């Protein structure tokens, strides 16, 4: 009675890889601007009263 | 005679941004220009060294 133990496995299929990342979260929080110089400059226009 | 340049990578940036020049052809301009001047001061040099 020839079972299954005396036949021998080759190489295991490979089902599925598995990664791992975040979920990540930047492109939606913050608001994205490229800069075109070492030296990025943001502009602050503010309106006051006569009390400044 | 040899000669050689050390640019760093992000100096190549800024040098063709900003300004708007190629860090390396700079310094391809600068040491082959300098060494022929070298070359050119030693003939020059051996001249009055073995004038009479």
């Amino acid at each position: 009675s020839t079972t299954t133990n005396s036949n021998s496995i080759g190489r295991p299929n490979l089902v599925a890889l598995t990664r791992a990342t975040t979920k990540l979260i930047y492109s939606d929080i913050v608001a994205t601007q490229r800069t075109n110089q070492p030296v990025a400059a943001f502009y602050g226009i503010k309106y006051l009263n006569p009390d400044n | 005679r040899q000669l050689k340049a050390a640019y760093s990578i992000e100096l190549a940036q800024d040098l063709r941004a900003v300004h708007g020049m190629d860090a390396d052809a700079e310094l391809s301009g600068i040491l082959a220009t300098e060494i022929m001047l070298e070359i050119n001061r030693e003939v020059v040099d051996w001249i009055n060294y073995s004038a009479q």
